[PDB]
């Protein structure tokens, strides 16, 4: 069994990825 | 799982489009969050010096603070809008009033181990940074400008350690940001655990440094409280977040948005 706010860190850690990278990886690194 | 939370806050990303200030084609990259612009920004300079501190960067008409984490940056003040996030470059005309200089990375690295340096003396009275040989030091430079989370994460695990008859840290080490960045942000010393040995939260936290961020009425959020990118509970318990949510540079900046 696992806390709420545990939880919510794992599911909007994983909408963040699709937010921030799903249109943009054929965006090139800054750092390579 | 919670290394897993390490390696995901490591690599978070803003995509950025680079204009040129008109007085040259725009510029994507995918920017760490957990960097400075000064630090990962040499394919920008590169890419328009071909048309012509000294470079510096701007949001809307604001010049941009380099020594303040990108994420931090882009969560504070350009968070509600669309990306990628649009950042305007100059060479001219530096904000001598508004900006440090960065004249070179050596700047970057001082301000960084500076603030390291103080959050371990919130949170060990230094012990811990003081008793790692130099090198060590300079291996957590180098495993942020270099993108290497195996490498950073061999020494800062040890920043994150304490006592074993302790719950947490002495302090943790926090910034709260409001509204813009030229507002002094809040910081005060504030510890993880409470007066009968219970974890203090998020929401503890918030109430006694900021409480405008609570609604009076029934305890919980009034305003947006971001951190890297995310909106934690308030009842995550803070240690935790200092553990798992904090930057290289060991600090948890966090925005507090209207």
């Amino acid at each position: 069994q696992t806390a709420a706010w545990r939880k919510q860190i794992f599911q909007q850690l994983t909408e963040r990825t699709k937010r921030e990278l799903e249109n943009f990886r054929h965006y090139e690194q800054a750092v390579e | 799982d919670d290394k897993d939370v390490l390696r995901d806050v490591w690599f978070g990303r803003i995509p950025t489009c680079f204009t040129l200030y008109q007085d040259a084609e725009p510029y994507y990259l995918l920017l760490p969050r957990v960097s400075y612009l000064t630090l990962v920004t040499d394919k920008v300079k590169k890419h328009f010096q071909k048309v012509m501190s000294e470079i510096w960067f701007e949001y809307e008409g604001t010049p941009l603070k380099w020594h303040y984490p990108i994420g931090l940056l882009f969560d504070l003040l350009a968070s509600s809008s669309a990306l990628p996030w649009n950042i305007t470059v100059h060479f001219k005309s530096f904000p001598e009033k508004d900006l440090l200089h960065c004249p070179s990375k050596d700047a970057i690295e001082a301000h960084f181990m500076s603030c390291m340096k103080e959050a371990d003396a919130l949170k060990h009275k230094s012990q811990v940074i003081n008793e790692m040989q130099k090198k060590d030091h300079k291996q957590l430079w180098m495993g942020l400008q270099n993108d290497r989370f195996d490498q950073f994460w061999a020494i800062n695990r040890k920043l994150m350690e304490y006592p074993a008859e302790e719950n947490g840290f002495r302090y943790i080490p926090f910034r709260i940001y409001q509204t813009t960045t030229e507002r002094p942000f809040i910081q005060k010393l504030f510890r993880p655990v409470a007066a009968d040995g219970q974890l203090h939260t998020l929401g503890d936290l918030l109430k006694e440094v900021c409480p405008s961020a609570i609604d009076p009425e029934d305890g919980e959020k009034k305003n947006q409280v971001m951190i890297h990118g995310i909106e934690p509970m308030l009842e995550t318990p803070l240690q935790w977040l200092s553990e798992h949510l904090s930057y290289p540079d060991n600090f948890l900046h966090i925005s507090i948005i209207p």
